[PDB]
């Protein structure tokens, strides 16, 4: 008669890593890491997300006609930019502090676009003539819809002094540009006035902006070049315009009703008609892993990123063969 | 492993035992079979299961990415952000894995540890009682029913009985 | 007779945590981590901080007459601001690389300072009449102490050509500012000259700034803004100043005359009439810990900062109930 | 514990001794005591210290927060700022953390290995001349006298004079 | 050591073992000499070799600083620049000198546990046909040729035969 | 008779640390970090760096003509330059976003310098009188080799409008400048007209330079300043020059004929004449170790580095005394 001392096996091949042997077969263990994705931009959390598609952040802003998709967009949870989107600035030039203004709508979820100064509202300025063919709608020549490029009206171009005052209870963006003419000539062409300027002033900025004159490529058919600025009026402050030509005018401006969570994704995938807690640039994630190996930039409740192919924890015991 | 049991004087586990991590098997006239220690077995679970919880909660406040843009003249920030960025997950994925390397090796030894300290309960209850066969198994020199047997697992084996 | 093998127990109750196990109640332990502070601000090593109270960096340099407490600092071990200090910039504007120069200062302990252009220096511009309501003085109209606000005398500003040479040891701090005017007839009122500029060149430095009109909106009650530069004169160099118009002039700039270790400190806090040798922006720290858990933003001889609630080793052995 | 004797078949500590951490106790006709093994003691009381100053000096050399200000167009920096000096925060209050649980851990176990190996090197003194009880003590078979049960304690227990 | 065996109850190592880590020692009437035990010799080689490859592919991926130049007006991104290079390079450091103190811990360890396990294995073959002398050796009650000898590193001592 | 268990012992005297004790002498042990290194720059991988002595990035591509040792310098494995060259920029000013291009040099392994503007094609301008005492070339006045400093023709600067066309495979750097003069009557005596621009045009780039007088310390016994712009011309894209004084303009231009891994090493060390796979600015490393504790900035196959003065790791076990 005897008793025996011992411990369990069973016909596992699950293996763990230690330091100083690999490949170890267990009788239990815990995959802790998440390797799969659905492959699709997802609603994060019911809100859908803000799909630019072909447009840009300044396209879309400024109001590109290729991107009337977005002429008034609902409350996102993310926003998904591809890396190279063809509708970005029609008619060819810059945007001044970009990407400071792209910082600053990860920490937005919703605007509400308002007029500030209409454009019938310019009675000694021809308003309806400022369009190109780098900028086409329908056929047609046609330019950025929030914003009125001006230009003069019987051979003159008075002085311009307008003011808009923000009583609304939520930050403005306002946008605002200048035209950079191809030389001499075309300065007088459109506004007449040789020597122009545009002053913009608020409670804090102090702007004189000066047309510059230089022979430049043709870009999108055009060697002119438009200069675009911005700035967050607060509540209670007034905007100040004066200038004697090249002013690009706002005509609409955006309300930040909502601020919190959100960022631009970086993505050329497209909606997947579907929904998530957790977002990828390469797709949704679904599980309860504390660990994922996906994509490092992801937006929600999600498990830690890692390098890894694989993290797998031993709780039983070195199985036998 | 550390401890000499496990795959050492006991040369392998039991298919047959399923109701646990370590038990005994018994064999005698009346017949044979395996039974779980219920108690060594639940300290294990315990262990392990605090173990993983805490493997993932050490790892919950830990670096998260963000989307941050740069103009073609701000390469320097740029790169010094791809740096940062790319720096701590690389800090964090050796953090991870050489947690589960350690862990890993001191679970399996834990186990180990479990099986030699239940073989040695056993052990000083029967003293000289009983053949220490050298593999796990102890003969006894008088004959053991089931009784007898429930006894050794009790902790009860009543040695001057016997 | 017998003879048994044992260990220790006592009445401690004392826990450690382990991975496997939570709470094990051992014999002995030793906290490692400082959770406690003073909840004051304090002398570091003796040497007392400067406490710019309800002024700022700005306010306290160009000499804001609400900051007269802080005419003649000796020197700090560090420096204390608030938040949003009340009596920053009296009349409105901006301070150029405002944050560079803060930045400059975590490298000072001392400045002293001295007289570069005399206010009486001014024969052909009136020099007593530079003021504003915007920074008032016992119930008058005054300005920042260290700069010279120049205008017109006798309806005439001619060119002003002045030169200062550092024959000091000591690297030399100089400020000095441009005004802008509301409008034309503003600039006419005050400079006469209609165009104007000021040209500042050192043997690094080579600037030339020009005023700018634009519609502002009242800060403080004025709608005319100035702008504030700097730069740090070498020994030995000259700094060269030249204007017909809107130069607010240096009158003192400061020599550094002590380099080191110090700290821009953000608290809300005033002096606690104490020492101490490390020292937070909550209170200060007394212990012989390695670790603390009050504030990151630290200055002295220090333990090291975590985010832990309790770091507890074990020292002794798990104790008997 | 890993080793198996602290609250294992050694089943509760000795509020009785206050000299040390381990130890012996005796009874005989001329009465009963505890004596700390003053080696053993001082063995661990070395280990743990040393352990202690390795664990506060590799922490020496750590991260230090510097305060930097950045203005209203300076975002993108600003937020890399705080996420740099964040993530090394976690890095550290990590490293920290975990270095506790794991020491406590070893440490815990260290004691336990202690106790074992004393109990051992006692149990290989006395051999068959003492019944192993199985709870920590042994019974003599001839009288030990307070003599005797020094030489115990010493090493010096004469196996064939008993 | 944990282990209770190298420096423990076997006083010392041996000069004149130069075949391997651990092995036996005989002497009878035909004289004396030491011999490897190579499984456990083997086996240790092996555990550390993986352990020495494996802490330096850990090491594989770390943080790798890059030359970086601002001018007199970019100070606070110098500095930041200059913070998160020496602060990767400190936890790096951290990381790889704390590696070696606990590896370094765990392979001494490893050997004392590999030293009591094959002690243990030849006890539970002799059994008690052998007087254990308390410092690594037995003394036979049988006398024991180089056959004998042979049979007992062989794991085949024929206990029954003796 | 008896048999015995045990265990090896050596003569060896290494020790290694653990957590609990120090200096525990073992019977094998492994070092793992690399304490030495040659002294020497050499040789990466046989492609010799380049070594700009006392030149500096600025005196090489601008062509200082104290740097006619870097006329055409051959592919490079990657450049060391000293912390204080003294050949820099001969006559005194500044390169705009200097920073920035030495940068975009840690791609870069060869430039191939081409002519785009002929210095006898400036046919109504003088383009052989442009130097300075500031940048001499045996004993006589010179001037940065690849710009042009051009000045009035017979009491006559008329406007210059040039423009090149990339219509090379490779990207192109093209480096001009500014000359600031002293006083508004150098200004005539060097271009005749008072108010002068210059104006530089591509795909991208919209510039306007207007030249900036100043009162200025002599630096190198010159008042006046050189202020240097570049930019990245794109293949297919043309580069419009308009001005009608103060202009430096390109004689030569730089072609990116290879890209890749490359770096800009601090070091006041010279050419080793030497090869190694592994460099850092102290000197070359050859190990095989998986550390070292050289210097952090390295380039090659090299080892991690870490700020130990010892890695030592356990092999063998306890030796005894
Ligand atoms: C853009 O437009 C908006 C709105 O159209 C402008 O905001 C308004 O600005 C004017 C000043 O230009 C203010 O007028 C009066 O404000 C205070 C109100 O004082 C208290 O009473 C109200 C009523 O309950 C309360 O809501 C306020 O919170 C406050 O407690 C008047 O007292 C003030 O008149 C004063 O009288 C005092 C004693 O009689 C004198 O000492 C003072 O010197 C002063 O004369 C004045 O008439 C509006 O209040 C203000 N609107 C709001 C909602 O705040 C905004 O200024 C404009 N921006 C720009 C840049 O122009
Ligand atoms: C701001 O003001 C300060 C002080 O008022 C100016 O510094 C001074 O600048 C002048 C030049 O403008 C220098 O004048 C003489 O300097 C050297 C001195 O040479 C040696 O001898 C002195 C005496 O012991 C010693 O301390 C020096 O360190 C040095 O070793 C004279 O030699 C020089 O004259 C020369 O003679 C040589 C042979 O005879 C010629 O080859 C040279 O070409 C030259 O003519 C000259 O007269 C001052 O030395 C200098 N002060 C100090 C303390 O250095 C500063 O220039 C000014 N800044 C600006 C931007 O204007
Ligand atoms: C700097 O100089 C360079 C070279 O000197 C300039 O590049 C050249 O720019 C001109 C336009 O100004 C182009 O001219 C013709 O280009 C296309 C070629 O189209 C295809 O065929 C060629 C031949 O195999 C192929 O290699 C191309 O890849 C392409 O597939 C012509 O078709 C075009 O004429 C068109 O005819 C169409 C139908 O008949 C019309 O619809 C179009 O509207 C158009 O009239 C034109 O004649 C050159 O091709 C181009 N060189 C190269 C190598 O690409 C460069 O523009 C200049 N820069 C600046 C800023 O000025
Ligand atoms: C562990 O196991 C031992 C041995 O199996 C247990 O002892 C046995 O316990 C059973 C059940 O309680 C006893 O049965 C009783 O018998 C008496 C009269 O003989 C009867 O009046 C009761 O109704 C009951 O049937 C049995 O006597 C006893 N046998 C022996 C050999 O001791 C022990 O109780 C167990 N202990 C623990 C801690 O689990
Ligand atoms: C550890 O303990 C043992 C047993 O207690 C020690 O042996 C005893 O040592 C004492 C003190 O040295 C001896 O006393 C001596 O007795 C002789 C004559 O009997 C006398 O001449 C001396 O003046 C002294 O009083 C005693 O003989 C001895 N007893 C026995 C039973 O051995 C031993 O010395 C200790 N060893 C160590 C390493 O601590
Ligand atoms: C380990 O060692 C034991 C004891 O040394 C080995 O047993 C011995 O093995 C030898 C060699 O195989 C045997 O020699 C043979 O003898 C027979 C007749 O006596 C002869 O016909 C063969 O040609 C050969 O010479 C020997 O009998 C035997 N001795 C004893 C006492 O058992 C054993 O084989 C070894 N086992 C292992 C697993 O290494
Ligand atoms: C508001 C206005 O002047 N619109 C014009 C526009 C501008 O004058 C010009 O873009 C300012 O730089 O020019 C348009 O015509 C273009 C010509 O100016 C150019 O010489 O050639 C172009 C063809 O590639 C084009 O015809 C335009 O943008 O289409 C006409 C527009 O009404
Ligand atoms: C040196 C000088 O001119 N000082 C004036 C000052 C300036 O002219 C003005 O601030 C430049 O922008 O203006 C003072 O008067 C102010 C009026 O100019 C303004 O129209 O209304 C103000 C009331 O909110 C104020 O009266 C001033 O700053 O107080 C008078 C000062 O002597
Ligand atoms: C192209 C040209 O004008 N070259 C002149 C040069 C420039 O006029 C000047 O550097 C522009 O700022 O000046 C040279 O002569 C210098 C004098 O202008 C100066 O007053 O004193 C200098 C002595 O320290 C020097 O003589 C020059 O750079 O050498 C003459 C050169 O041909
Ligand atoms: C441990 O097992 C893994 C998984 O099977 C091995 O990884 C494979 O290695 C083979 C070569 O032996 C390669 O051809 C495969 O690409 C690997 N497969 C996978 C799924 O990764 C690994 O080699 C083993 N490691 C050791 C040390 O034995
Ligand atoms: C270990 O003990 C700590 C300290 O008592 C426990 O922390 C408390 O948990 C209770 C709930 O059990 C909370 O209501 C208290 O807020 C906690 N008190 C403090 C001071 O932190 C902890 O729960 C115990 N942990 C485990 C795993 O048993
Ligand atoms: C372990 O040994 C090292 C190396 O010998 C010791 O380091 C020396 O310490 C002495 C003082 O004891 C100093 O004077 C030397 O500068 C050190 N020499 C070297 C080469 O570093 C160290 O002190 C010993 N550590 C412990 C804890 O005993
Ligand atoms: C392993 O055994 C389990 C019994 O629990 C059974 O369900 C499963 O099918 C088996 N798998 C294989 C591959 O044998
Ligand atoms: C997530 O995956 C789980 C499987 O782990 C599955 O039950 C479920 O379908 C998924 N849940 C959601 C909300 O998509
Ligand atoms: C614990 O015991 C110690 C004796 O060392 C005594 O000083 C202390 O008062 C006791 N504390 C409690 C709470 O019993
Ligand atoms: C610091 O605290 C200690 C207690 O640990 C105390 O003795 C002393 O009062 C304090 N020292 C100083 C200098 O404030
Ligand atoms: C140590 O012993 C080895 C034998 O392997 C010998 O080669 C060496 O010379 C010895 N060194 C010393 C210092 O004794
Ligand atoms: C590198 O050092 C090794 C010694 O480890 C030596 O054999 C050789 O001379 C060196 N190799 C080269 C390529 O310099």
């Amino acid at each position: 008669d005897q008793i025996c001392i011992g411990y369990h096996a069973n016909n596992s091949t699950e293996q763990v890593d230690t330091i100083m042997e690999k490949n170890v077969t267990v009788t239990h263990a815990q995959d802790i890491l998440e390797k799969t994705h659905n492959g699709k931009l997802c609603d994060l959390d019911g809100v859908k997300p803000l799909i630019l598609r072909d447009c840009s952040v300044a396209g879309w802003l400024l109001g590109n006609p290729m991107c009337d998709e977005f002429i008034n967009v609902p409350e996102w949870s993310y926003i998904v930019e591809k890396a190279n989107p063809v509708n970005d600035l029609c008619y060819p030039g810059d945007f001044n502090d970009y990407e400071e203004l792209k910082h600053l709508l990860s920490r937005i979820n919703h605007f509400e676009k308002i007029q500030i100064i209409p454009k019938s509202s310019w009675s000694s300025h021809e308003a309806s003539l400022g369009v190109s063919s780098a900028c086409p709608y329908q056929g047609k020549s046609s330019f950025f819809r929030n914003v009125v490029w001006l230009i003069k009206k019987n051979s003159t171009y008075p002085t311009i002094k307008r003011s808009y005052n923000n009583t609304n209870q939520e930050d403005l963006l306002v946008l605002w540009g200048i035209h950079h003419p191809n030389d001499a000539a075309e300065q007088t062409k459109l506004y007449r006035n040789p020597t122009t300027y545009i002053s913009v002033g608020t409670s804090t900025l102090n702007q004189r902006l000066v047309p510059r004159i230089a022979t430049r490529s043709k870009v999108n058919g055009q060697n002119g070049r438009m200069e675009f600025f911005w700035t967050i009026l607060k509540p209670n402050d007034a905007i100040n315009f004066e200038s004697n030509g090249n002013f690009i005018a706002p005509e609409y401006a955006y309300k930040i009703v909502k601020k919190g969570d959100s960022t631009i994704m970086k993505s050329e995938l497209e909606y997947g008609n579907c929904n998530t807690k957790c977002q990828t640039p390469m797709g949704a994630i679904n599980s309860s892993m504390p660990f994922h190996n996906i994509h490092p930039l992801t937006i929600g409740e999600c498990p830690k990123y890692v390098k890894s192919n694989r993290l797998v924890l031993a709780t039983g015991l070195r199985n036998s063969p | 492993g550390l401890f000499g049991a496990i795959a050492g004087f006991i040369e392998g586990g039991w298919q047959g035992m399923v109701d646990g991590w370590y038990g005994y098997h018994h064999s005698n006239e009346q017949g044979s079979g395996y039974a779980a220690d219920k108690e060594s077995t639940q300290k294990a679970i315990d262990g392990v299961t605090n173990k993983v919880n805490s493997i993932i909660d050490k790892m919950n406040t830990q670096f998260e990415a963000v989307g941050r843009e740069f103009n073609n003249l701000e390469r320097r920030i740029e790169n010094l952000n791809k740096k940062m960025e790319d720096g701590f997950l690389d800090v964090w994925t050796y953090n991870a894995e050489l947690l589960v390397l350690m862990e890993n090796e001191r679970t399996l030894d834990f186990h180990d540890s479990n099986v030699k300290n239940l073989y040695d309960k056993v052990r000083l209850q029967l003293r000289d009682n009983a053949k220490e066969l050298g593999n796990g198994c102890f003969e006894f020199y008088h004959k053991c029913d089931n009784e007898c047997m429930e006894s050794v697992r009790n902790g009860t084996y009543d040695y001057p009985q016997y």
